[PDB]
């Protein structure tokens, strides 16, 4: 019987800073035990300082991104070139996803950018449109490897102040763009080591008030 | 386009009248007179056939009086073909009600639905109205014996005695004169025929130019019987009242 | 939804319906009224699939109330039961049928007689002296076959009904949290508050 | 006279009066000018107001990053046609990953307007459009009429007193066509062209409306203080 | 389907079909609504050119939409049945979804919306009917009286009349009805309603219908003798 | 819901410094039966694109007709149909990719794996894959079916990343493709010896080679192999 | 999920956890399971996250359209029935929703309606919904009285979620508290189970099964 | 007869032009936009003294940040308001934000020309749509049955429109306060109204960023009417 879904592997990662946000993703594309491409980008600039990635089944992922990009275009036409805020984009994406509630897009979606106060924002979606704003989110094949590391290093979970008898927690603070990129790179090298669907290359999109910058790093190709 | 040829059947006049309904009533006024008279122990339906020919088969003919179910009948005035369309609809409606509730349809409910269909043709669809006026004669266990009339407007009213078709003005005056509330069926039979005999445009009223029916409780114990009169039975009742 | 009982006596119809609403391993409610008044002298109890039961009951209620306003007249219990049966008879061959079983207890004012109708989700109608839906019948029918008499009073009918509930409380696996009892007679519908 | 009741009727001389009456609605509309060089295409539009308390009716609409138009006549009809163009441009991008040719854009509008002139019940569009764009074959300017006729031009003008600007562009043809790699000078030529259609009124800051598209310039509209440079 | 635009604008800005529908209302028998301090009374004319009528079965002029709301009308009788049916269905639908009976304003707004829809829908003519809708909102003791008309506009009235010679009875009500002090009792409200109809009717025999609506679904129609007592009382006081 | 009947096996391809090469054998299999031997599975569109198709042949023929009709439609009211407004490889691919995904979304797929090889108007190499699921990806080397498992490893030894493309000549690239076709003939049970090869170069244009054969095969060592273990004779 | 809401002398207490799971994978510890429909209406979420989140925000839109059309705030009964009639249309399609519509109006007073995806709509004083409902019931029922103070009622709701958060593996993260009065709903903070458990253990002397 | 969507020889739609005549017969409605808010006022015009004037609803809320006043065949406005309210709430559902006043107006005006041989005729009512959003601030729009909408600093529609508009031309300036605008609506309404202006036959409303759209009570308007009369007598 024909199976309309597939698994294209890969993993993605979004971290939000004080005045910036990053959305990273590996560039490997796979089916079963074969590599389709070592460089197939799945993190996209969608305009209005919104970056997006829909990881999982790449056909659904591309369809969704394509439809959201188009949604941004028509938002400008219908509302006098008004900038689509990250919160409005998130709600719009929920309706795109939930529109196919009974034949879902098989993807984990993450978007990143700046909120209306200029602060870093990351939103994450399940396949059928449930969404939530977070400081931190990993998605895709190696999400189960990366996410607990992010809880520990970004949100300082299970870390207490030394000598306080486990009574005072390690205080929350925003990370610099330099420190965040260190965590992203270490997260992806660790995921590459222990997950077969993750590797080849790492592409990071950084979002500030100035615009959308890109950075690329090599990953192990085995 | 086609706009050019549209008569606009469902519009108001400047005076607030429905052209087509008024002209349909004008048509009905030339139809053979039909009279309904409600008595305390039954209902009489009497109708004059339209200028009969001697070679017309009289016994196996039905022009004026139709049966809707075992408890309800109608007298027609106007286009017979239009009436039969409505009669088959009414017959079906009665059976739908019986099928749904396991009870014979109350008279007014049947009349209202049939009148609502007529109303529809005056308000929407762009079609001509039905050129028909009915006299409904029927019985149910709520109101007992009932007479109604409906006309092309879809408006219906209840009556003790009523006429439709030709010479209703003259016919209604005669009915209003001799009718009374404690009347019996046999007396109502006589009143119906006497009224037709005077209002008729014919030279003399005869059996072959009439249709007659009664709805009595004359059956055995607490049940209603419909009697559509045969030619010979009309001939006898016409002699018995001293018209011929 | 589980236990609904009906007993027609000399001058009234008595309906008893369980108060429990259970979902999974939790009794969510113990005071649920599994009935709707269709007209001043007609009452319908119901049991079956969750959601369907109430949706169907209220749909029927609305239709009967609409009829009452239109004709300024109360439909007979026989007429209402035939209407309900037809709806269920349509439903069973629909895309998604109503999985609802009902008892219709009514007092015919024209005949001056109480009437009890049992209708299942298939549209299977029967007039009975006493009725039940679900597993309840497997105990109550034989019990009523023995103790029921046609000329009983409303009070005798309530004692007869207590005998049914006691037996069900003894031998039924599930805790149905007692019953709400309602009486339908010439004076309309009223609820017995202490049972 | 007897042949102007609907669009489906020909006159004895072979005319379509409802189409001609729709054409008349454009003549009553405010003037708008179109012109192009080899590198850029420019729309200039005189906006109209109801009174001093009202805003000035927006004449120019964006269709894609590389295409847009100006309107003259019934504005709601321009909204319908521009929306159709937006969808067609968008269909070409999503399905073929291809920017819609300005010539196809004109063919599509022609065919959409035509269907409204041959069927009973409907009516012709009551608006004229000047479409500009930059595609794979360079800069373009089109003139749309609701009869269905679309015409590619170096420069043109539609609306009331459009003959003045149209005569000017016919004289200036050889000059403005060679304004390559210079946006501001091409606009100046367009602003001077529309000035030939002015009577009693002059070009003010909230009156003038300019749009431009070209080689390294997306379709962008200039209003308010952004057009003060050209007065 | 029949699509023709029957209701359309004329050069002077009028929709003649809607205005001609008002003429049909003007032809119809007079109907009056008067609301007191704790009640509303709906009075209705019945023309006396129709003898040999059966008043048991003849459709009543005042119709119950729900147990707490009533509707009377002037104009085409056949048209009124369609509005009444739709209103009755909407009343039950409201109870089903909102778990609460309709307010008089809501029911009026619905009926008025239906009338309006028929003024700009293709293939249909407007209703030749104006209605008086009266009753009491659930768990409320403030009387409500609304009027609707073919165009679709509706509004609330302390007292109002519609139908033939309605301008005469409206003239009567305008000077006799006090806003500061409405009819304090049921008797006062009925009497004022009967008085107003006696300016137009002819005879106070079987020509006047009166229906009284009170709070908490308390509606009752008066009989001939009950109404005749008001007629007898008013005429004796008049001779002065 | 389909099942493929008459099928075509691997399509293989790669980029080189000035253009792209694509190849596919001429077999139309019917299960294990090697039914049809004159099947062309490379279909040129214009003078700048070649679409290689594997999988169901009836669906391949449907796609041929669509591409043929696309060229016709593009010529309509288009004076620059053989110049600036000619069909690009990117236009042809996106069209097919749209169709493939629409068909999978209706649960009635075109049971194919497709590789669109060509050269854009600006000289850039175009090579991209699409299949019955609507999944799309691009790489310096692309292959379908067994080609993905056996050809890609060999072709990636020549062009392992983007920077190796300018260093790879058409002679070296074609040699690798022809070698890969031989390896597939050794090891793929639904392959044939006869195949077609197409080169799209930005300078020399489209070169379509028909009736090629796998040659220079090693079979001589087979004579020494006796038994399955112990057997000496 | 574990959610609850109960009616008492001083109005309504509403309490929910914040965990979200995908099988045994803990996907989030900071989910908002209470939807603020309007200043007098709350909605709780249990089951399919998207189903609950999408349709309850849709419910808020429908409640807003009601007060625009009727110039009056929607009743809790009418609000809950909009949702129950909606999910009933989808019956058999596979929606997974366990919700409670809690609020106050003049005509109704404080009211709670249980509404789930198979069409069940129930009015009541106490409900617990979700996979951890039984654990919440155990603590809530055994300590519930109508005459609880606002302070004690808030704590019992919090303590009941904590109980379920502890025993049920698919519940946890943090407790969100709400109190609904005649003047509307009042938020009573986010309480992380990480600190709350030990604070409750020490102060209350409960949770003796755990190694202190 | 003739087609519904027919053009006149001058190039105008007959039905649209005829609907404009119906709007001239309607009761007056005035709107004034300021930097402190937008004011909307209407003439109620009760046909009889027995009619309860508070039931005359010619000023209407679309959303918290958008209000609406009408003039002409007011029954036709109901479906326009219904559409506007749905458009406003639907956009909030899709985008988690307030909808722009202009976008709302455009959505209403898209209904206008959806008539022919869709509804059978154009709307016989004009709308003044007033609101506020973060981008373009306080705005006033005049939505006609032609499908056209103009933004206005101040605008009058209805029977006394041309007289009131000429008055608004002189009186309006960019630094008007909200209080000044309130009095200016009452002043101009009193001039063009047939019957004498009071709190029962005239209604005021406004929309501010802070408090949103609010219809004024008859007690509040009565004080503004009294304040207005005193200020005119004071010089
Ligand atoms: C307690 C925790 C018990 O569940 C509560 O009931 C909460 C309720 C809150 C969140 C509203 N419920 C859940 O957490 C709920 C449980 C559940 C799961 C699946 C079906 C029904 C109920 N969780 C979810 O809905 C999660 C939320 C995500 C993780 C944020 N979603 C999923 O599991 C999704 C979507 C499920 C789905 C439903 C209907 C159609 C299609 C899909 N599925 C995935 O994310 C799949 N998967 C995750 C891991 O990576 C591979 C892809
Ligand atoms: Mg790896």
């Amino acid at each position: 019987q024909f199976n309309p879904y597939g698994d294209n592997g890969g993993t993605i990662l979004g971290i939000a800073g004080e005045d910036f946000a990053v959305l990273a993703g590996d560039t490997r594309n796979i089916t079963d035990y074969s590599i389709n491409s070592r460089y197939e980008p799945k993190v996209f600039d969608c305009g209005d300082n919104i970056v997006m990635s829909a990881n999982g089944f790449a056909a659904d992922g591309d369809a969704l991104v394509k439809r959201f990009k188009n949604s941004v275009k028509w938002y400008h036409f219908d509302h006098n070139d008004k900038k689509l805020s990250i919160n409005s984009a998130a709600r719009n994406i929920q309706h795109l996803l939930y529109g196919k509630r009974f034949f879902p897009y098989y993807v984990h979606t993450i978007i990143a950018g700046l909120d209306e106060d200029g602060k870093g924002a990351v939103y994450s979606f399940d396949p059928v449109g449930s969404y939530e704003r977070e400081q931190c989110r990993a998605g895709g094949a190696a999400a189960s490897l990366i996410m607990p590391f992010l809880d520990n290093q970004v949100n300082f979970k299970n870390q207490y102040e030394p000598g306080t008898n486990g009574k005072v927690k390690k205080p929350l603070k925003y990370l610099s763009v330099e420190e965040v990129i260190k965590l992203v790179r270490d997260s992806f090298t660790s995921a590459t080591e222990r997950h077969i669907q993750v590797g080849d290359g790492l592409e990071i999109l950084i979002v500030t008030k100035d615009g959308v910058r890109k950075e690329f790093y090599e990953l192990k190709r085995d | 386009g086609s706009r050019r040829y549209d008569s606009r059947t469902t519009i108001f006049s400047p005076e607030g009248r429905l052209y087509q309904v008024e002209y349909a009533l004008e048509s009905i006024s030339h139809a053979g007179t039909a009279i309904g008279i409600m008595a305390s122990d039954g209902i009489v339906l009497a109708a004059e056939r339209k200028v009969t020919s001697t070679l017309l088969e009289q016994d196996t003919s039905t022009e004026k009086l139709y049966k809707l179910n075992d408890k309800i009948a109608v007298a027609v005035a106007g286009l017979t073909a239009d009436a039969e369309i409505l009669i088959n609809t009414a017959r079906i409606h009665a059976q739908n009600y019986l099928k749904t509730y396991n009870e014979d349809i109350p008279v007014e409910i049947l009349v209202r639905r049939l009148s609502d269909i007529k109303q529809g043709y005056t308000q929407h669809g762009g079609l001509r109205p039905f050129g028909v006026s009915f006299i409904y004669a029927g019985y149910d266990d709520r109101y007992g014996y009932q007479l109604y009339t409906s006309n092309p407007s879809g408006n219906y009213t209840g009556w003790k005695a009523i006429s439709v078709g030709a010479n209703t003005s003259a016919a209604q005056t005669l009915l209003q004169m001799d009718y009374k509330d404690d009347m019996k069926v046999d007396d109502a039979i006589e009143l119906a025929l006497k009224t037709l005999s005077k209002t008729t445009d014919s030279s003399a009223l005869t059996y072959d130019r009439l249709e007659f029916a009664t709805i009595r409780k004359g059956a055995n114990d607490g049940e209603v019987y419909q009697k559509i009169f045969k030619p010979q039975e009309i001939k006898d009742i016409l002699v018995k009242t001293g018209i011929t | 939804m589980d236990i609904i009982l009906g007993i027609r006596v000399q001058d009234s119809v008595i309906l008893a319906s369980s108060k429990a609403v259970t979902r999974g391993i939790s009794v969510l409610k113990d005071s649920d009224d599994k009935t709707r008044q269709l007209s001043p002298h007609t009452l319908m109890s119901f049991a079956g699939e969750a959601g369907d039961t109430v949706q169907f009951a209220e749909y029927i209620q609305a239709n009967i109330q609409l009829y009452s306003i239109r004709e300024d007249y109360e439909l007979s219990p026989q007429a209402v039961s035939s209407f309900v049966r037809q709806e269920l008879a349509k439903s069973i061959r629909s895309r998604r049928p109503y999985q609802v079983n009902v008892l219709i207890g009514g007092y015919d004012k024209k005949k001056n007689k109480p009437e009890l109708y049992q209708i299942d989700y298939l549209g299977t109608k029967v007039e009975l002296p006493y009725g039940a839906h679900g597993y309840s019948g497997f105990y109550t029918f034989s019990l009523l076959d023995h103790h029921y008499r046609p000329d009983m009073t409303t009070e005798e009918g309530l004692d007869l009904l207590k005998l049914c509930v006691q037996e069900l409380e003894k031998r039924m696996p599930m805790d149905f949290k007692g019953v709400i009892v309602k009486i339908v007679d010439k004076d309309g519908i009223r609820q017995v508050d202490d049972f | 006279n007897n042949y102007d009741g609907d669009t489906v009727t020909f006159s004895p001389t072979g005319r379509l009066f409802q189409v001609e009456y729709a054409l008349e609605a454009i003549k009553q509309g405010s003037v708008t000018v179109g012109l192009r060089s080899n590198t850029h295409a420019v729309l200039v539009a005189l906006k109209r107001n109801a009174d001093e308390l009202s805003s000035y009716q927006k004449k120019i609409i964006k269709c894609d990053e590389h295409m847009g138009l100006s309107l003259a006549g019934l504005a709601p009809d321009a909204r319908v046609l521009s929306n159709y163009l937006r969808q067609q441009c968008n269909y070409s991008s999503l399905v073929f990953n291809r920017k819609l040719a300005v010539e196809r854009a004109g063919h599509l509008l022609c065919d959409k307007a035509q269907k409204n002139t041959q069927s009973y019940g409907g009516r012709p569009y009551g608006v004229g459009l000047l479409i500009i764009g930059y595609d794979k074959s360079g800069a373009h300017l089109l003139e749309f009429q609701p009869s269905g006729n679309v015409t590619e031009l170096y420069g043109t003008a539609i609306g009331a007193r459009s003959q003045g600007a149209k005569t000017y562009l016919e004289r200036t043809l050889d000059t403005f066509i060679k304004i390559d790699g210079n946006p501001d000078e091409l606009i100046k030529a367009g602003v001077e062209a529309i000035s030939q259609s002015l009577r009693d009124e002059s070009l003010t800051v909230d009156n003038l409306s300019i749009a431009i598209v070209g080689k390294d310039t997306p379709f962008t509209i200039y209003d308010g203080e952004a057009v003060a440079k050209y007065i | 389907g029949y699509d023709r635009a029957l209701s359309i604008f004329s050069p002077d800005g009028h929709i003649f079909q809607v205005e001609y529908a008002l003429e049909a209302v003007k032809r119809g028998t007079c109907a009056v609504g008067v609301k007191g301090k704790n009640c509303v009374v709906l009075g209705c004319e019945r023309r006396s050119t129709l003898k040999l009528q059966d008043t048991r079965i003849t459709p009543s002029k005042v119709s119950k939409i729900d147990s707490h709301v009533v509707l009377s009308f002037s104009g085409l009788n056949a048209d009124s049945r369609i509005l009444i049916e739709k209103a009755r269905v909407e009343a039950q639908s409201h109870r089903l979804t909102l778990e609460d009976p309709v307010t008089v304003e809501y029911l009026t707004r619905y009926v008025a919306g239906v009338q309006q829809r028929y003024t700009q829908s293709g293939g249909v003519r407007p209703f030749g009917v104006s209605t008086l809708i009266a009753g009491f909102d659930p768990r409320d003791d403030e009387p409500k009286l609304y009027q609707t008309e073919p165009s679709g506009i509706y509004s609330s009235w302390s007292a109002q009349t519609i139908g033939r010679n309605s301008k005469t009875v409206r003239e009567f009500l305008e000077k006799n009805y006090d806003r500061k002090e409405p009819p304090a009792t049921v008797e006062e409200c009925v009497k004022l309603t009967v008085r107003s109809l006696l300016e137009v009717v002819q005879t106070g025999a079987k020509n006047i219908e009166i229906t009284v609506v009170k709070p908490d679904s308390d509606i009752v129609a008066l009989s001939s003798e009950e109404i005749n007592q008001y007629v007898t009382q008013i005429e004796q006081e008049k001779q002065e | 819901t389909q099942q493929p009947i008459v099928t075509g096996t691997s399509v293989i391809s790669m980029k080189y410094d000035n253009g792209v090469i694509i190849a596919a054998d001429n077999l139309g299999s019917y299960g294990s039966l090697l039914r049809f031997n004159g099947v062309e599975r490379l279909i040129p569109v214009g003078d700048n694109t070649v679409v290689g198709i594997s999988g169901d042949i009836s669906d391949m023929q449907h796609i041929e007709r669509l591409l043929k009709d696309l060229v016709t439609e593009n010529a309509y009211d288009n004076p620059l149909a053989d110049a600036e407004e000619a069909l690009e490889p990117s236009y042809i691919f996106e069209y097919l990719a749209t169709v493939m995904y629409q068909r999978r979304s209706k649960m009635n797929p075109l049971w194919n794996a497709i590789i669109v090889a060509g050269v854009q108007s600006n000289g850039d190499q175009f090579l991209r894959y699409v299949n019955l699921l609507g999944v799309t990806y691009s790489s310096p080397t692309l292959a379908t079916g067994f080609g993905a498992h056996m050809a890609n490893p060999l072709l990636r030894k020549v062009v392992d990343r983007e920077s190796d493309i300018p260093k790879t000549t058409v002679q070296v690239a074609e040699e690798a493709i022809v070698n890969a076709m031989r390896v597939l003939y050794y090891r793929d049970a639904r392959s044939s010896r006869n195949f077609s090869l197409a080169i799209i170069d930005k300078n020399t244009g489209l070169t379509f080679k028909k009736n090629l054969q796998v040659e220079n095969m090693k079979w001589d060592f087979a004579k020494d192999i006796k038994g399955y273990g112990t057997q000496k004779i | 999920t574990t959610t609850l809401a109960f009616r008492f002398q001083g109005g309504i207490i509403v309490a929910v956890d914040s965990r979200a799971t995908a099988g045994n994978w803990v996907a989030s510890q900071t989910v908002k399971k209470v939807i603020e429909i309007n200043p007098f209406l709350l909605g709780t979420m249990a089951g399919g996250a998207a189903d609950c989140q999408f349709w309850e925000t849709w419910l808020g839109s429908q409640c807003r359209l009601h007060e625009l059309r009727e110039k009056e705030r929607i009743s809790v009964a009418a609000a809950s029935k909009i949702l129950s009639n909606l999910v009933y249309q989808y019956k058999g399609a596979g929606l997974s929703m366990g919700t409670m519509i809690c609020g106050y109006t003049r005509k109704e007073g404080p009211t709670i309606y249980y509404v789930d995806s198979d069409g069940t709509r129930l009015k009541g004083d106490i409900f617990c919904v979700g996979s951890g409902q039984t654990f919440a019931y155990g603590v809530l029922d055994s300590n519930y009285k109508w005459d609880l103070s606002v302070e004690d009622a808030l704590y019992l709701g919090k303590r009941s979620i904590l109980a379920a958060a502890h025993r049920n593996a698919y519940s946890g993260g943090s407790v969100n508290l709400y109190h609904v009065t005649e003047d509307g709903w009042i938020y009573h903070g986010n309480h992380d189970v990480g600190e709350l458990f030990w604070k409750v253990k020490e102060e209350e002397g409960s949770f003796n099964n755990v190694i202190g | 007869d003739r087609g519904v969507s027919t053009f006149s020889p001058e190039g105008r739609l007959f039905q649209v032009e005829y609907s404009l005549e119906a709007i001239k017969l309607g009761s007056t409605a005035i709107g004034i936009a300021t930097k402190e808010g937008v004011v909307l006022g209407v003439e109620k015009r009760a046909t009889s003294p027995l009619l309860e004037s508070d039931s005359i609803e010619k000023i209407v809320e679309i959303d918290r940040h958008i209000g609406c006043a009408m003039s002409g065949l007011t029954a036709d406005a109901r479906s326009m308001i219904e559409h506007a309210r749905t458009a406003a709430v639907t956009h909030n559902l899709y985008y988690d934000e307030d909808i722009n006043v202009e976008s709302l107006t455009q959505s209403v005006c898209d209904l206008a020309l959806r008539f022919g041989e869709l509804m059978s005729r154009p709307f016989g009512v004009a709308l003044l749509i007033a609101g506020h959003d973060a981008d373009d601030g306080y705005q006033l729009f005049h939505a006609e049955p032609s499908g056209t909408f103009y933004r206005y600093n101040a605008k009058a529609i209805g029977s006394g429109s041309e007289g009131a508009q000429a008055e608004l031309l002189n009186e309006w300036h960019s630094s008007l306060t909200l209080k000044e605008a309130e009095l200016l609506v009452l002043k101009i309404l009193k001039q063009v109204m047939e019957e004498k202006l009071d709190e029962n036959n005239a209604q005021l409303s406004c929309i501010t960023k802070q408090d949103g759209f609010k219809i004024y009570d008859n007690e509040k308007t009565a004080e503004l009417i009294k304040e207005l009369k005193e200020k005119e007598a004071a010089e």
